[PDB]
Parts: C-alpha cells; sequence; structure tokens
RNA sequence: CCCCACUAUGCUUAGCCCUAAACCUCAACAGUUAAAUCAACAAAACUGCUCGCCAGAACACUACGAGCCACAGCUUAAAACUCAAA
C-alpha cells in the first residue's frame, strides 16, 4: 500500500496503528518557538498535560535561551518528563520560526519519542491586527 | 489572370485556444470543482499560472470559492480532504 | 480556531524519517507563499512601499523571463563552425 | 575626386553637377553607361520610417480557393503519412489530389461544400488512395 | 508563356500550406563532425543532430524524412522594431528515405 | 534610533478645514504618419480648434487689499531698493 503524505481522516476509518492506538489517540507535543524561548507541552489526546519544558525551565538565561542547543535540551527533558507517563509516539504541533523550530524535535527523538506526524501552526492572520513599525536601526 | 492570388480570412487559422473550464457554469455550491484550484495543505487559492485558467475564469472560481467558504459550504484553512482524490488539474509539485 | 486539527500543514512521517518530513513540510510552506507572509507581517509595510515592491517585483520577474526566452532562441546559433577558415 | 555628400541627391546627379560646374576635368568611365541606361530607380538616400496610427504596410495576403480546401482537408484527414518532396517541381501530394478532384466535381455538379467533401472522399477511396480521419 | 502568378500557385511549396508537422525528404549537404546540415527544397537549410542508430548511414547526399516545425525560425524581442532571425529552418530527424 | 508602558490620532455618527511629488510632472476635443523625424533629455513627430496660463533673477508659496464656518489658516497676489545674470 503506498505511503500517504496526508494525515488519517477521523471519520474515514483506518488501519494505521501505533502501538494498537488510531492517528487520533496519540499524544501532541505543542513546541511554540518563539524569537527568544521555546516552549514544549506535552498533552493526551484529550488536551491533559503530561509534561511541559521550555528554555528557561532548563535553567538557560536571556540570549541562551534563544538558540538550538537550549531547544534541543527543553526537548529531551519534555521527553524525559513524558516517557515517565507511558508516551512513546506523539504528533509535533510548531508554531512560530525561532531558531528552535527543529532543536526541540530533535530533542523530542533524543529523549526518546518517535514522531509519527508534523503539524505547522504559526499563527497566519489575514490581515487583521496591525504589527509594529520596523526597526530603524 | 485567373492565377493572382484572392482576398478571404485565413482558412489554416487554428481555433483559439481555451481554458478547461471554457463554457461550463461555475456554482458556489460545488465545492468539489472549487476544491480542485486550492492548496491541499494551507486551502489557499492558486493563481492562473498554476491553475491555468482564464482571466474570467480565475475570477469566477475566485469569487466562488469566497462565496462557499463564508457561506459554510467549503473549509478555508485546508481543502476538504473527501476531495483529495480527485483529477489533479494543477501545475504544482510538492515532491510529497 | 473553527476549523478541524490535524488536517492543514500536516505532513506524515515515512519510515521515520523525521527530516525529510520536516524538510517536505518547509517545501510546502514555502511555495504556498506562507513563509514570505509571516516574515513580512512581522513589521508593517507602508501601503506606497508595497505597491512599489510589487510592481518591482512583476517587472523584474517578466524582464527576467524575456532574457532568457532571447537568450534560449540565440543558443541554437552556438555549435562548430561549418565554414572555418572562410 | 567627387563629392562625398552621399545623402546629398545621387552619384550621378552629384557627378553630372560637378562635371558641367569644371570640378572633374573628364567624365568617369560609368557616367555615359548610366546616362544611356539608367536604373529605375535613381539612387537617393532615404531615412526609414517607423509606421504608427493607422498607417499599413500594402503587402497582401496570398490566398487561393483551394487552400480553404486544403485547410479542411488538413482539419479531417490530417497531414499525409506520405512525405512532401519540394524538389520535384511537379510533385503531387494527397492532398493536391484531393483538391483536384474537389474542383472536378464542383465543374460537375452542385455547390455544396459538405456533399462535394464526402463524395471526393468516396472517390479517392474507390481509386485506392488511403485516407484516415 | 507562364507567368509567375501560376508558377507561385502550383509551386510544391505553395501547394504544401502551412509547414508545421509536415513531412518533407530533405538532402544533407553538409557535415560537421555530428552536424548535419539537410536542404528540404526551403530558403534555409535546417541543421540536425546525426542519429545515434545507424549513423554511419548519414552521409553527404544522403536522403531522408523530416518533420517541419519552421520554415524560418525568428522572433521579436523586447525593445526591438524588427524581428531576429537565426537563418536557420526548424526539423525533426526521422530517418533515412529508403 | 534599541527595550517597556501609555496618550492625541488611525475607527463610527453629524459638522468643519480645503492642503499634497493632488504627477503620466503630458489641458480638452478632432485628425495624420507624410515630411527635414528630431536643440538636449524625458515619453516618436506633428496638424486643426478652444479655454487656461506665461514674458530676466531675487524681493515673494511674501506685504497690502478682498473673500472664506478657516483667526500667525487657505485662495488671489504686488511695489520699492539690488544684480548681470538667474
Ligand atoms: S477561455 Fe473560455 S471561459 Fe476561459
Ligand atoms: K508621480
Ligand atoms: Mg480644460
Ligand atoms: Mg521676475
Ligand atoms: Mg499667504
Amino acid at each position: 500500500t503506498k505511503f500517504s503524505i496526508y494525515p488519517p481522516i477521523p471519520g474515514e476509518e483506518s488501519s494505521l496503528r501505533w502501538a494498537g492506538k488510531k492517528f487520533e489517540e496519540i499524544p501532541i507535543a505543542h513546541i511554540k518557538a518563539s524569537h527568544n524561548n521555546t516552549q514544549i507541552q506535552v498533552v493526551s489526546a484529550s488536551n491533559e498535560p503530561l509534561a511541559f519544558a521550555s528554555c528557561g525551565t532548563e535553567g538557560f538565561r536571556n540570549a541562551k535561551k534563544g538558540t538550538g542547543i537550549a531547544a534541543q535540551t527543553a526537548g529531551i527533558a519534555a521527553a524525559a518528563r513524558a516517557k515517565q507517563k507511558g508516551v512513546i509516539h506523539i504528533r509535533v504541533v510548531v508554531k512560530g520560526l525561532g531558531p528552535g523550530r527543529l532543536s526541540a524535535m530533535h530533542g523530542l527523538i533524543m529523549g526518546g519519542l518517535e514522531v509519527i506526524s508534523i503539524t505547522d501552526n504559526t499563527p497566519i492572520p489575514h490581515n487583521g491586527c496591525r504589527p509594529r513599525k520596523a526597526r530603524k536601526l | 489572370n485567373e492565377d493572382l492570388p484572392i482576398s478571404m480570412e485565413n482558412p489554416y487559422k487554428e481555433p483559439l485556444k481555451k481554458c478547461i473550464l471554457c463554457g461550463k457554469h461555475v456554482d458556489y455550491k460545488n465545492v468539489q470543482l472549487l476544491s480542485q484550484f486550492v492548496s491541499p495543505f494551507t486551502g489557499c487559492i492558486y493563481g492562473r499560472h498554476i491553475t491555468g485558467l482564464c482571466g474570467k475564469k480565475q475570477k469566477e472560481i475566485t469569487k466562488a470559492i469566497k462565496r462557499a467558504q463564508i457561506m459554510g459550504f467549503m473549509p478555508v484553512t485546508y481543502k476538504d480532504p473527501a476531495y483529495l482524490k480527485d483529477p489533479k488539474v494543477c501545475n504544482i509539485r510538492y515532491r510529497e | 480556531a473553527k476549523h478541524l486539527k490535524f488536517i492543514a500543514r500536516t505532513v506524515m512521517v515515512q519510515e521515520g524519517n523525521v527530516e525529510s518530513a520536516y524538510r517536505t513540510l518547509n517545501r510546502i510552506l514555502t511555495m504556498d507563499g506562507l513563509i514570505e507572509d509571516i516574515k513580512h507581517r512581522r513589521y508593517y509595510e507602508k501601503p506606497c512601499r508595497r505597491r512599489q515592491r510589487e510592481s518591482y517585483e512583476r517587472c523584474r520577474r517578466i524582464y527576467n523571463m524575456e532574457m532568457a526566452r532571447k537568450i534560449n532562441f540565440l543558443m541554437r546559433k552556438n555549435r562548430a563552425d561549418p565554414w572555418q577558415g572562410c | 575626386a567627387g563629392s562625398r555628400l552621399e545623402t546629398v541627391g545621387s552619384i550621378f546627379s552629384r557627378t553630372r553637377d560637378l562635371v558641367r560646374a569644371g570640378v572633374l576635368k573628364e567624365k568617369p568611365l560609368w557616367f555615359d553607361v548610366y546616362d544611356a541606361f539608367p536604373p529605375l530607380r535613381e539612387p537617393v538616400f532615404q531615412r526609414p520610417r517607423v509606421r504608427y496610427g493607422k498607417a499599413k504596410a500594402p503587402i497582401q495576403d496570398i490566398w487561393y480557393h483551394e487552400d480553404r480546401i486544403r485547410a479542411k482537408f488538413y482539419s479531417v484527414y490530417g497531414s499525409g503519412q506520405r512525405a512532401f518532396d519540394l524538389f520535384n517541381p511537379n510533385f503531387k501530394s494527397t492532398c493536391q489530389r484531393f483538391v483536384e478532384k474537389y474542383t472536378e466535381l464542383q465543374k460537375l455538379g452542385e455547390t455544396d461544400e459538405e456533399k462535394l467533401f464526402v463524395e471526393t472522399g468516396k472517390a479517392l477511396l474507390a481509386e485506392g488512395v488511403i485516407l484516415r480521419r | 508563356v507562364e507567368s509567375f502568378a501560376s508558377m507561385l500557385r502550383h509551386s510544391p511549396l505553395t501547394q504544401m500550406g502551412p509547414a508545421k508537422d509536415k513531412l518533407v525528404i530533405g538532402r544533407i549537404f553538409h557535415i560537421v563532425e555530428n552536424d548535419l546540415y539537410i536542404d528540404f527544397g526551403g530558403k534555409f537549410h535546417c541543421v540536425c543532430r546525426r542519429p545515434e542508430v545507424d549513423g554511419e548511414k548519414y552521409q553527404k547526399g544522403t536522403r531522408v524524412r523530416l518533420r517541419l516545425l519552421d520554415l524560418e525560425l525568428t522572433s521579436r524581442f523586447l525593445g526591438a522594431t524588427t524581428d531576429t532571425t537565426v537563418l536557420e529552418a526548424n526539423a525533426v530527424l526521422l530517418g533515412i528515405q529508403e
């Protein structure tokens, strides 16, 4: 059977399973990759928080939070605390274009979790609020 | 002399090219047809350089998509997964 | 917000190749114009500047395509000299 | 030597004026020949001009009656699988045979374009010419 | 006395009509390594690449089958008041005329 | 000039004010592509007809007068002295 790049539909029954569970039952790792910080929260499919880790909660301060290594460490910490609650497979939902967009996922993988899908949910207004003016540096 | 050329319109003139939707009605209720001209992953409407439509039908499709979206017939942020297996008419490849 | 989740901007991993899935997602977001929109929305672009930028980009594309067409059309003559010496 | 104002008059008028003015002692070798056998147009310099507005070139498109038949033949039976031989001054294509038969039927019958076409096709097939639509 | 109008009307080139996707017989008249210069009865010759199959058979004087695409390759370019011509015809080499 | 907070203002309703690189820096209509095309550059060169406007620089997008829901605001708009240039 040809691999489908598209995620499974909740309604349409599918045979894809991960440790016996359907796609819509897998825990979700929400990564928020800001410009100066990366925050990772693992939640259950029913939206029950299991683990949380940010670059600041891992000891990094000021500019050191906005690096790849800090996001990787936060990912490892989140993956460890999620492993301690029975999480193996995760669906990654990444929001933002910060330096830790990919390093947090790397840290999650090195912490033992298996990523089955990647979703981007970066906020894109259809021209709502007015952004701030450019910096005159 | 009878061998002189005569005035006429070009008889070898090939017919003008037509878009795939030429002569067909675009309805905002036909979510299936409108879904063939939006991105599967973002729901963004494809430009004419991708759809290959003429300006009139590009405008018709755009207006129909917006009408269906605001009147609760079509999703905005993605293509309805029920139409993901419909024939591909757009010249775009994600190498997925 | 009101839409179903895990349909838009979602990619499945093939045989644990997370890097390939991430790069495919980056390509999708780039060719759908979302990356440029996000980066251009960080600061407000004035309407006159926005219009000037779009006009410049459109005319740059047209000029570049015309130049490429001219070079490709004239490439056919670039072969070995058939009348060498004379 | 003569005047080097190539944009004033022609070589003939310049030379003739100089000769009669006494600047040139003798006529050049070509002057008498030009006198006896002049060109159709005097070679006077003229600056080509770009056309604007409603001005158009008077060059017409060369069309013949049979072109219509040819066109529709080429639209129905397509281009013949047989190859044109343009080196032969009297080459006869399948389309040209169809045209000659069409004109023959036209002068030996009525004027109904579709009927003429179908009848000519029947005649060519009877003669033994393959014609795949 | 045949007039020029009659000769033009009954000319094979005139009879051919449009030259697109028309099969013609051409003759090779010049060789430059693997470049074959072929005359097919038009104003300009066409230059084709020597086929990889039976390439040794393509020699000067050889008759070949061609698919004409354009009798003269011209195109007007941006900022030009006249067309630019490469002084060459466009055709596809099919094979040798048996 | 960077960072944070927060005003007038950007929004709606009913009134003012009447200014822009308000620019295609091309007045409106009708016509021509033949002429030597044509100071230059800009945006090929012209014709008929109408209205508006302009006659060295600066003084001066000024002063005075007049008009305006405008009150050191807008429109119209000079002179003297000075110079051989601009
Ligand atoms: S070309 Fe006919 S409607 Fe588009
Ligand atoms: K302007
Ligand atoms: Mg007026
Ligand atoms: Mg003055
Ligand atoms: Mg004033």
